Formats: structure tokens, C-alpha cells, sequence
């Protein structure tokens, strides 16, 4: 009844418009208006952008006059948020909300966030389908000279985000734990997730770190074992 | 054609709006008749100007127009032809030659709340006075000693509008009354209502 | 700036009853326009609980309430529990089409078990050295709180350029999990002679060594 799906989210270089939409179905968006903001990675999210009576108003922020332009569609009940010209400066992972009655007082634009929740996400960067580098993690018998041993793997130089990791196909997930990753000197990603087990598991267990960048669909599975260093 | 016009909707008036939003409507082409708005709860006001309420039904006009919205128990009193007034300057007017009816009654039944009904707001700055029938849309700061403060609010400028509560354990005063204003005009097309 | 409040976090313990208050730089909350508060959840979708002074939501426990009090809005919870352990952000309407919004005041509840940070720093291992690259790992998981800084320093000196930190996460247990990273050659890798990676905790100080000669 007030379901939401939205599509268009993605990574692409700057400087190119981007097509993306918040389909609305339970009820007909057409009917009355509504919102939707953008959530930075980490820092605090701030308002973007508000509709109208669907035909009113086109009321955006001070950071955007000149280059911005919204967009609805009645008859198949969504709207568009064109995104022209990607600039590194907008980068979040924004979702549309809903504000429909009709009767009320209109000192504002009301009616604030009330559903939010699966929704799309968009990063802009300086770069392309860069193949991942992909590197294993093999502690020495220091560390696992205890009841659990840690296993990982390196993820490096992935583009576009995300890249797909998991471990032993998903089959075994008791002890994986993933790491975020940050922005590098370079402007680029790299992180790290890192497996606990037990020590009465190592050598008998294959343990198996697959890698999967879907744009460039390249097949990755870095085998990981302790180091054999016999010296 | 004795059918019922739809004066429903005007009266148990599911939900209302504020004093500058006043909530202008058009309705016509129906068969009007007032024993329906004759006395069935306590009215607290039914003095209505320049016309009997007995001759309201067997004389009928064109283009009628009826709005209502909220305001203070005290000065319910206030609205009149040629009547001072900060509403009268910074809100919804009337001219002095007025020809129409008006209600008046408490609502402190639904209205009422444990802290009170913040929703109902009021404009209390404007620059000069106000044509009559005319909605102000107006949000740009308001200054007081010149030197405008760019949307600052701060000192020596203050913002346009305003907002009172609605606590039912106040006196009859503070009681919220709901009021109806009902105009019309003459026109050169055969009548629309009446019956 | 428009940027109105926010308090950074304040502190309470559960099964009572605290305060919010977020004041404005302008000064001015007789306003009277809508004052709504919203919760937070980090990683996922948050919800409402008010929208204008003291008017409830929907399908909303009674134990939240808040209104306009003193000069400035504020809000008050009675009955803390671990329901929502986020921030807040107030919003109140001002500019016929301009919102403003808060940083968030990061409210932590006091009344949960504790325990010390878990750290494990790994050298670079040789495959990826021969890539002519190098970049160390030092992980700290199992603590809370997560205000911690992290400072590393090759032999003895502290470096700050270089050097990425990552905000903790929580885990399934209920607990905070973080990393960090710095990317340098390898030819300045095995220039020191040691290298040291160190966590506070509260004032607590976890320390962990590296020698480049124990993998050579
Ligand atoms: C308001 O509702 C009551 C109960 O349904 C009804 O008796 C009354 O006539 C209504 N007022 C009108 C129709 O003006």
C-alpha cells in the first residue's frame, strides 16, 4: 500500500547526466506530494530537494540553482531524479519519502520523512572498471599459537564499489567478519575482512576467499592458508 | 428539482485550516434551503448583517461563497464592517458594504488537547494594510528598525507570523470558536440555489 | 550558517529518565512551525516518532514525549531502554522551501557490559611486496565505546600523513569493531627497525610491535 522500489543508482565518471527513479506503488504518488534526501558516508544527512501539488512548485537548495531539474511521470505513478552532470561533490545514497494528504495549512512544505528504507545507491569518482588486486592473508604461528586462528584476505583497487566478497562460497560463515573500507591518498578503495576459526581447523579445512567484480565479471579465488614458513 | 445541496461537507467540516489560508471553495447549480442550519446545539453568535435570516431562502442570489476557519474566543466579537482590528490590518478582511450571513460557536470538544492544538497559526507583521479578500502568501523576513537581517530573525526584525495554544482548562476567552463566513453577489445569470 | 544545534552526546543510565534539548543560534523557537525528531539507525532505515511540538506518531511507544520547553526545544524519554541506541536529529521548518537539519547528538546509554579493545596488526606479506607497494593492517575489534584514537609511528616517531582510520562498526555481540590503513614504499617499510601500532581506550593504552626483520 505505500510500497516504494526505486533504480538508476550506480558509479560512473564525472560529468555525465544519470537517470534514476523512485517508483511508488500501494497508492498513486500523482495524488499529492511528497520529499527526499541524501545520507553521506558517515557524516550527518542533509535535505536535498522537495516536490509539490505535482504541478506547483519546484522548490531546490541554494547549492543547486542551475543545475538540477526533477521530474514525474502520472500516467505509470513514478518520478524521475534526473542527475545531470555528475560532480564529485554529491555523493550519497539518497531515498524518497512520502508526504500525501490534502488537507492541511501551507506555511511549508511539511508532511516530513515518515517511510525511508531500501533505496538506491550512488558514488561518483574520478575513475573506471579498474580490475581488482587481490592478495591473501597468511599469519605466522605467533598469533595462531592459540585456541582460534585469523585468515583473511586483501581487497585493493576495486571500481567500480562495490565488489562482491565472501568466503568458502558462503558455506561457512562462523567467525567472517567484514571490514569498510576508506578513501586511500589516491582517491581509491581497499579493504580487508578477516575469518576467526579455531585452531583444530586449520589444514583439514580449504579455506577460500572468492572475489567477484561484476562489471567487469572477473572470477577471483584466492586460496588462503597459513604460511608454510618451516624455518 | 428539490435536491439536497451539498452543505454537509461546509458544516461537520471534517478538518479546517488558519486564519490566512482561509480556504476559499466555489460551489453552485444546487437547491439551498436553511432549515437544516436552523438552531440544533448551544450558538454562542447568530448576528448576521444587512439581511433576514427569516428571507433567506424565498430570495436567491448567484455566486455564493462560504468559508470558514479558527479564531480566539475573545475576539469573535471583533469582525465587523468598518471595525478596527489587527486582523483587520494583517489578516483576512472584509469590505464595509457587506451583504451575508456568519455563525459562531465553541469547538472545545475535538479542538482540545493535553498541551494544545499548535497546529492553528497567525501572521502578526505585515508592511501596510490589506485589500479585502486577499490570501498573503508572504514568507520573506519582516524588518523592524531597517536594516534588513537577510533571514536571520534575530534582533530588530522579526518574522510575519505567529502561533497560539488551545488548552481546554482556560477560561471562555481562550475557548477555540469556530466560525463560518458566508458572502455572495447578484449577477446577471437566472438564480443558482434557492427553491 | 543556517546550521541551528546540535549537541554532541549526553549521557544517562537506563530504567530512568533523560533530556534532549537542541537550541538555535538564531535564538528564536516561538516560531511555532513544526518541531520533529527522528530516530537514527546507523546502516539501515530510520523511522519517526514526532511531528510538530508534542503530536505522537504512529504505532509508537508511550514512553517518548517532548515539547517546546524554556526558551529553547528540547525533548524528554522516560524508561530508557537498549530499543534505540543512535542519535536524533531535530528538524524545524524555516525558508518556504528550505530545510534545516542537525549533525546528531550521539545519545549513549550507560548501562551495558563492557569490555577492553581485541588488536591484531599484520606486516605485509612478501607477494605483495614484490608488487613494489606496502601497506600494514592494524585491526581492533571488541571494545566499546568506540571513541578511540589510533596513532602509528614507524620505529618511534608518530606519522600523520599517510594514514586512513576507519569509524567502528558494531558486531553481532554488541560491541565495536574498527581498522586502519597506510599505504608507504617498501623501500621506507625497511628503513626502521621496528614498527609500533598503538589504541586508546578511554585513556587506556593497547600497544603492538612489528619487527621488518622477523619476516625477512
Ligand atoms: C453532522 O452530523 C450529525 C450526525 O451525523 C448530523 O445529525 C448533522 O445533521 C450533521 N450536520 C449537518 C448535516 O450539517
Amino acid at each position: 500500500q505505500v510500497q516504494l522500489v526505486e533504480s538508476g543508482g550506480g558509479v560512473v565518471q564525472p560529468g555525465r547526466s544519470l537517470r534514476l527513479s523512485c517508483a511508488a506503488s500501494g497508492f498513486t504518488l500523482s495524488s499529492y506530494g511528497m520529499h527526499w534526501v541524501r545520507q553521506a558516508p558517515g557524516k550527518g544527512l542533509e535535505w536535498v530537494a522537495v516536490i509539490s501539488y505535482d504541478g506547483s512548485n519546484k522548490y531546490y537548495v541554494d547549492s543547486v540553482k542551475g543545475r538540477f531539474t526533477i521530474s514525474r511521470d502520472n500516467s505509470k505513478n513514478t518520478l524521475y531524479l534526473q542527475m545531470n552532470s555528475l560532480r564529485a561533490e554529491d555523493t550519497a545514497v539518497y531515498y524518497c519519502a512520502r508526504g500525501w494528504a490534502y488537507w492541511e495549512l501551507l506555511p511549508d512544505y511539511y508532511y516530513g520523512m515518515d517511510v525511508w528504507g531500501q533505496g538506491t545507491t550512488v558514488t561518483v569518482s574520478s575513475a573506471s572498471t579498474k580490475g581488482p588486486s587481490v592478495f591473501p592473508l597468511a599469519p605466522s604461528s605467533k598469533s595462531t599459537s592459540g585456541g582460534t586462528a585469523a585468515l583473511g584476505c586483501l581487497v585493493k583497487d576495486y571500481f567500480p564499489e562495490p565488489v562482491t566478497v565472501s568466503w568458502n562460497s558462503g558455506a561457512l560463515t562462523s567467525g567472517v567478519h567484514t571490514f569498510p573500507a576508506v578513501l586511500q591518498s589516491s582517491g581509491l578503495y581497499s579493504l580487508s575482512s578477516v575469518v576467526t576459526v579455531p585452531s583444530s581447523s586449520l589444514g583439514t579445512q580449504t579455506y577460500i576467499c572468492n572475489v567477484n567484480h561484476k562489471p567487469s565479471n572477473t572470477k577471483v579465488d584466492k586460496k588462503v592458508e597459513p604460511k608454510s614458513c618451516d624455518k | 428539482i428539490t435536491n439536497l445541496c451539498p452543505f454537509d461537507e461546509v458544516f461537520n467540516a471534517t478538518r479546517f485550516a488558519s486564519v490566512y489560508a482561509w480556504n476559499r471553495k466555489r460551489i453552485s447549480n444546487c437547491v439551498a434551503d436553511y432549515s437544516v442550519l436552523y438552531n440544533l446545539a448551544p450558538f454562542f453568535t447568530f448576528k448576521c448583517y444587512g439581511v433576514s435570516p427569516t428571507k433567506l431562502n424565498d430570495l436567491c442570489f448567484t455566486n455564493v461563497y462560504a468559508d470558514s476557519f479558527v479564531i480566539r474566543g475573545d475576539e469573535v466579537r471583533q469582525i465587523a464592517p468598518g471595525q478596527t482590528g489587527n486582523i483587520a490590518d494583517y489578516n483576512y478582511k472584509l469590505p464595509d458594504d457587506f451583504t451575508g450571513c456568519v455563525i459562531a460557536w465553541n469547538s472545545n470538544k475535538l479542538d482540545s488537547k493535553v498541551s494544545g492544538n499548535y497546529n492553528y497559526l497567525y501572521r502578526l507583521f505585515r508592511k501596510s494594510n490589506l485589500k479585502p479578500f486577499e490570501r498573503d502568501i508572504s514568507t520573506e523576513i519582516y524588518q523592524a528598525g531597517n536594516k534588513p537581517c537577510n533571514g536571520v530573525a534575530g534582533f530588530n526584525c522579526y518574522f510575519p507570523l505567529r502561533s497560539y495554544s488551545f488548552r481546554p482548562t482556560y477560561g471562555v476567552g481562550h475557548q477555540p470558536y469556530r466560525v463560518v463566513v458566508l458572502s455572495f453577489e447578484l449577477l446577471h445569470a437566472p438564480a443558482t440555489v434557492c427553491g | 550558517q543556517t546550521v541551528v544545534t546540535q549537541e554532541p552526546s549526553f549521557s544517562v543510565s537506563p530504567g530512568g529518565t533523560v533530556t534532549l534539548t537542541c537550541g538555535l543560534s538564531s535564538g528564536s523557537v516561538s516560531t511555532a512551525y513544526f518541531p520533529s525528531w527522528y530516530q537514527q539507525t546507523p546502516g539501515q532505515a530510520p523511522r519517526t516518532l514526532i511531528y510538530g511540538t508534542n503530536t505522537r506518531s504512529s504505532g509508537v511507544p508511550d514512553r517518548f514525549s517532548g515539547s517546546i520547553l524554556g526558551n529553547k526545544a528540547a525533548l524528554t524519554i522516560t524508561g530508557a531502554q537498549a530499543d534505540d541506541e543512535s542519535d536524533y536529529y531535530c528538524v524545524l521548518y524555516m525558508g518556504r522551501g528550505i530545510v534545516v537539519f542537525g549533525g546528531g547528538t550521539k545519545l549513549t546509554v550507560l548501562g551495558q557490559p563492557k569490555a577492553a579493545p581485541s588488536v591484531t596488526l599484520f606486516p605485509p606479506s612478501s607477494e605483495e611486496l614484490q608488487a613494489n607497494k606496502a601497506t600494514l593492517v592494524c585491526l581492533i575489534s571488541d571494545f566499546y565505546p568506540g571513541a578511540v584514537t589510533v596513532a602509528w609511528k614507524a620505529d618511534s616517531s608518530p606519522v600523520k600523513a599517510g594514514v586512513e582510520t576507519t569509524t567502528p562498526s558494531k558486531q553481532s555481540n554488541n560491541k565495536y569493531a574498527a581498522s586502519s590503513y597506510l599505504s608507504l614504499t617498501p623501500e621506507q617499510w625497511k628503513s626502521h627497525r621496528s614498527y609500533s601500532c598503538q589504541v586508546t581506550h578511554e585513556g587506556s593504552t593497547v600497544e603492538k610491535t612489528v619487527a621488518p626483520t622477523e619476516c625477512s
